[PDB]
């Protein structure tokens, strides 16, 4: 079990892990978060008291490295920084944890949500959309805009997912324009799965990831590009049938955890009717279909 | 955005433009099996695609065998209709190539933008205006030109005749929609309104009668009666 120690806590905030959330007063004594369960991805992202504008968080793996959160009274937020000195590290938990400063990471035994939310998301793949080499950990926020978005402006500072756009001459080959338009299994397979993606895992890794951004930090470019890539499988009339079964597996848990709440904002009426109802793949999403006519039947 | 009656004279200016109508692509017969089902029989087509500031017509005949074996005909026409701008387009030296395409139906909107992904330069334009090229299979000699095809067939006209000797572009755009909209509304009111006087002919390189100034003005007047009367009619005011 790792930790995410904290110097202090100086200003009002709203700290969340992963799923779950926890209320820290001004100056309140917080020296952070234990029994971080090894082997996943996880973020812990931010809300100040005083600004509900800018959610923002890390992306951190804790096999890579001793991870900690200091405020920046310059900067005004929770950075998170690395510490090299292994020694010191360890000395500065086992403090805390004596002291029982730290809140525990709060996990369920039966409960397989955070997995579920993150069976296909890699630290390494994190870092290639979210650059910024120096660190071992990727900052998101609420306000970041994505490459494709730019191109219709600091590149530095953009969420760089994969392009996808369905009139482009990438997703049509010549000659074959309304069968590639109303049939996207070539822009599916070959050149998204067999040529960017590599395969079908790196591919639900990025759409995940995607997702997580949208719900944890109200992203509405990761929002668009969730749907999109759910968008470019159910538009595909030749989608291989474990990705189908796992596709379904991946939404009912998205569904699932979506706050009730932001179904208006988080959720897009026309894709969501299109994959459901409309699509080649209308009756290969059962347990999304079930989740999503239970639990907002409104949408549709 | 979208082409309507607060940015009209836009259609004369000196960027060339096209519109497309594609209202008579996929033509059928709906009629009765021996077994008493109904079934359709497609005849010859044409996608119509003018020019309105100089009346160059480019009207690409689609002939049956283009369906033969094919499913979902309604929706492969708007394809079958984009393919054929798109060579039109292509088959055009450079500084012949249209800058802006207007639809006349916003269905062909996603149909042409991906046919033309070749073109970014070129703007694909819907329209809020209700224009009656329906009724170009009313003009006889484009009727018969279609009727007749044996095959795949492209044909030039200029639906003006020789108006913009005497006229603007703007005035035989709108008398080419006068008489299209009659056209439409009572085909054989609007046809008997056009050759009631046989001293008047129609040259041979041309699709309507030789009227005179005068006699435009006379034929105008008579079309826009016929289409209030129709009107009246319709919706009992």
């Amino acid at each position: 079990m790792n930790t995410v120690p904290f110097t202090s806590a100086p200003i009002e905030v709203t700290i969340g892990i992963d799923q779950y959330s926890f209320n820290v007063k001004e100056n309140q004594p917080f020296h952070g978060i234990k029994d971080i369960p090894i082997g996943h991805v996880h973020v812990i992202h931010f809300q100040h008291a005083d600004n509900s504008s800018m959610r923002y968080g890390y992306w951190f793996d804790c096999r890579m490295g001793n991870f900690y959160i200091q405020y920046d009274p310059k900067d005004g937020l929770y950075k998170m920084m690395e510490e090299r000195d292994g020694a010191k590290f360890e000395n500065i938990v086992h403090n805390f944890k004596e002291r029982q400063m730290m809140v525990s990471y709060p996990k369920i035994d039966e409960d397989d949500t955070w997995y579920n939310l993150t069976e296909f998301v890699q630290m390494d793949k994190i870092r290639k959309i979210v650059r910024k080499d120096e660190n071992q950990f990727s900052y998101v926020d609420s306000s970041m805009t994505t490459v494709q978005e730019n191109e219709l402006s600091d590149p530095a500072h953009s969420l760089n997912y994969t392009v996808i756009n369905f009139k482009s001459r990438e997703a049509i080959r010549p000659g074959h324009e309304m069968e590639d338009f109303l049939d996207k299994s070539y822009y599916l397979n070959t050149v998204m799965l067999q040529g960017i993606f590599k395969n079908s895992s790196n591919y639900f890794g990025e759409l995940q990831f995607a997702f997580l951004n949208a719900m944890f930090f109200g992203n509405y470019g990761s929002s668009l590009q969730w749907h999109a890539m759910i968008e470019l499988i159910c538009s595909s009339a030749t989608v291989p049938k474990h990705m189908l079964d796992k596709l379904d597996e991946i939404l009912y848990y998205q569904i699932k955890t979506l706050p009730e709440q932001y179904s208006d904002i988080l959720l897009n009426e026309r894709v969501w009717n299109i994959c459901l109802y409309s699509s080649f793949q209308k009756n290969s999403l059962h347990n999304t279909e079930k989740i999503m006519e239970n639990k907002y039947p409104e949408l549709l | 955005g979208a082409m309507n009656s607060s940015n009209y004279a836009e259609l004369f200016n000196n960027d060339i433009k096209l519109f497309v109508d594609d209202t008579n692509v996929y033509r059928v017969t709906v009629h009765k099996t021996f077994e008493g089902n109904v079934a359709t029989k497609a005849i010859n087509g044409c996608i119509f695609t003018l020019n309105p500031k100089t009346g160059h017509l480019f009207l690409k005949i689609i002939h049956t065998s283009v369906w033969a074996g094919q499913k979902r005909l309604s929706q492969l026409a708007k394809w079958k209709t984009a393919e054929e701008v798109s060579a039109l387009v292509r088959s055009l030296p450079k500084e012949e190539q249209p800058k802006q395409i207007i639809v006349t139906r916003k269905a062909m909107l996603d149909p042409l933008e991906v046919h033309m992904l070749d073109f970014p330069n070129i703007a694909i334009r819907p329209t809020e205006l209700r224009l009656p090229f329906s009724a170009a299979m009313s003009i006889d000699k484009l009727s018969d030109v279609v009727m007749k095809a044996t095959e795949p067939q492209m044909v030039l006209f200029n639906i003006y005749d020789d108006w913009l000797d005497r006229i603007s572009s703007y005035t035989a755009f709108s008398r080419l929609t006068l008489l299209l909209r009659a056209l439409k509304t009572n085909e054989e009111s609007a046809k008997m309104i056009l050759l009631s006087d046989p001293t008047i002919t129609i040259k041979s390189y041309h699709l309507w009668p030789s009227f005179t100034d005068e006699q435009w003005i006379t034929i105008e007047s008579q079309m826009r009666d016929l289409i209030l009367t129709e009107y009246g009619r319709k919706y009992n005011v």
